[PDB]
């Protein structure tokens, strides 16, 4: 093996991060939140439900759809973010 | 409001004295169980019992607390400030709904889960029946012979288990014979109330002589 | 009752009908393995008589005149392939489903 | 090459309207494609061609590192005025012979 080697050394939250339109509900339930220039459900969780109820852009059926979405407790739980990002949501 | 459940409520051969409404909830979650596997968790036994409705739509809950345990059923007062502090401490305020699990398909599995729920209700009823007496000097007839255990069959579709440790050493029993003793188990047993008699205790022959003289 | 050719059947898994469409028949082009489901088929079981515990199930689910087992067609154990052509023939009078 | 996705083709045993070879023969002619890659593990090449005549191997929209070494290689023959193929080709590195049955 020494001879043959020397013969070769000259070669070698996921619901909040998802969009409102990605929700299982209809497009109207997403558009009710999207009328306030919201694209992510994290923006919906950043605002209170009372603040959304004080705007007539949401409808009566949209309130029931929002309740059905909040029944999973992933969104609209009355939270407050920095702007968008949590610590797990970090830039890398 | 098809009123099928209304007349389905009043069948009522065996669940007249049993909790009717609870059996609808039972059968409704059984229609909702069977082929669900996605959603977020499972279903919900709790559901707005609307007698009139009949097909009570499985509603969810939010349970107002001051704690962070049971994530899909957790509120606080600070979250109740968005509802203008209308929520109080400890309430079970429902703020969500659920649907059904289907078709052709999923409904003999729903039949199967309807049967499962009916069985659970029957077990509860049997427990209540055994609690009515709570141990008495009743007899019975052996039917099956298990290892270090004797199965007895009484009346009104009732079965009792005879421990071999509470039996006589030489005196061996078999099927077809009739034995009598005092039971001492109707509370916590196993999926109901396993009637456990003891034909070896003194009080066992206390009324045995009383039955004669 | 008759048999159900629809996908709506029990005892399944995401692996039980992840290649079937909304009406039981496998797609044209779905490359299957040995032992998947091509056509989902459920048949009736026992009749006997209406039991006391199943008296409420006698008529409270539209098509509750039949039971439900499992008799779906499967690829015989050993062969792979790619489904290239599906024919559906219907005896006249029977409701055509959406894929027919 | 490993994967091909012709646009209007479900399974490899079908036929596309307006090309005188089957989809299986297009897969063999793409299997014989002689291509160099430079700085990647795998790469996705894009092919678009419309009009009467051959679809040579020089009709692939080349990336900034993929280099075709024989651009006269025929794949298929389009045979109508409005009948066009549009496929995505997946070319990757490897070693030896890795068939389809082992590894969609």
């Amino acid at each position: 093996a020494t001879i043959l080697a020397e013969q070769l050394e000259a070669f070698v939250d996921p619901i909040l991060l998802r969009p409102v339109d990605d929700l299982e509900l209809t497009v109207r339930s997403a558009n009710c939140l999207k009328a306030e220039a919201i694209h992510y459900i994290g923006d919906l969780v950043q605002r209170t439900e009372v603040e959304l109820l004080k705007t007539p852009n949401l409808g009566k059926k949209s309130l029931t759809e929002i309740k059905d979405v909040l029944a999973s407790r992933g969104l609209s739980l009355g939270m407050r973010l920095e702007n968008w990002p949590p610590a797990s949501i970090a830039d890398e | 409001m098809n009123k099928e459940i209304l007349a389905v409520v009043e069948a009522v051969s065996n669940e007249k004295a049993l909790p009717r409404e609870k059996i609808f909830e039972a059968l409704e979650s059984a229609l909702a169980t069977a082929t669900k596997k996605k959603y977020e968790q499972e279903i919900d036994v709790r559901v707005q019992i609307d007698r009139k409705s009949g097909d009570f739509d499985t509603f969810r809950r939010w349970l107002v607390v001051d704690e962070v345990t049971q994530p899909t059923k957790e509120i606080t007062l600070e979250a109740a400030r968005y509802e203008d502090e209308s929520l109080n401490l400890g309430d079970y305020v429902e703020d969500q709904i659920e649907s059904v699990t289907f078709d052709r398909i999923t409904t003999q599995t729903a039949k199967q889960v309807i049967v499962q729920k009916v069985r659970e209700a029957e077990r509860a009823m049997v427990v209540d029946q055994f609690r009515e007496h709570e141990g008495e000097i009743i007899t019975g007839v052996v039917k099956k012979v298990n290892r270090d255990n004797i199965s007895l069959d009484l009346g009104n579709n009732a079965e009792a288990v005879i421990l071999r440790e509470d039996m006589l050493p030489r005196e061996n029993f078999r099927p077809g014979d009739r034995v009598r003793g005092v039971l001492y188990s109707v509370r916590p047993e196993a999926r109901g109330a396993q009637l456990f008699v003891t034909r070896s205790k003194p009080e066992m022959l206390i009324e045995l002589f009383r039955i004669e003289v | 009752g008759p048999e159900e050719i629809t996908a709506d059947i029990p005892n399944v898994g995401e692996a039980a009908l992840s290649k079937l469409d909304e009406s039981g028949i496998v797609y044209i082009g779905a490359e299957v393995t040995g032992g998947d489901i091509l056509v989902g088929k459920v048949t009736p079981k026992g009749e006997t008589q209406l039991t006391p515990e199943e008296k409420l199930l006698r008529a409270i689910f539209g098509e509750k005149a039949s039971d439900v087992k499992d008799s779906s067609l499967r690829v015989p154990n050993g062969v792979s392939g790619t489904v290239i052509d599906v024919q559906v023939f219907t005896r006249d009078g029977v409701e055509k489903d959406k894929r027919a | 090459v490993t994967e091909v996705e012709i646009d209007g083709v479900l399974h490899e045993y079908s036929t596309k309207e307006g090309v005188q070879e089957d989809i299986l023969e297009i897969l063999l002619n793409l299997k014989g494609l002689a291509v160099r890659v430079q700085g990647k593990d795998e790469v996705i090449l894009t092919l678009n061609k419309s009009g009467i005549g051959p679809v040579t191997a020089a009709d692939i929209t080349h990336d900034g590192d993929v280099e075709i070494v024989k651009p006269q290689h025929v794949i298929c023959h389009l045979t109508d005025e409005n009948a066009s193929i549009s496929m995505r080709i997946k070319v990757q590195r490897g070693r030896g012979y890795v068939p389809a049955s082992t590894r969609e």
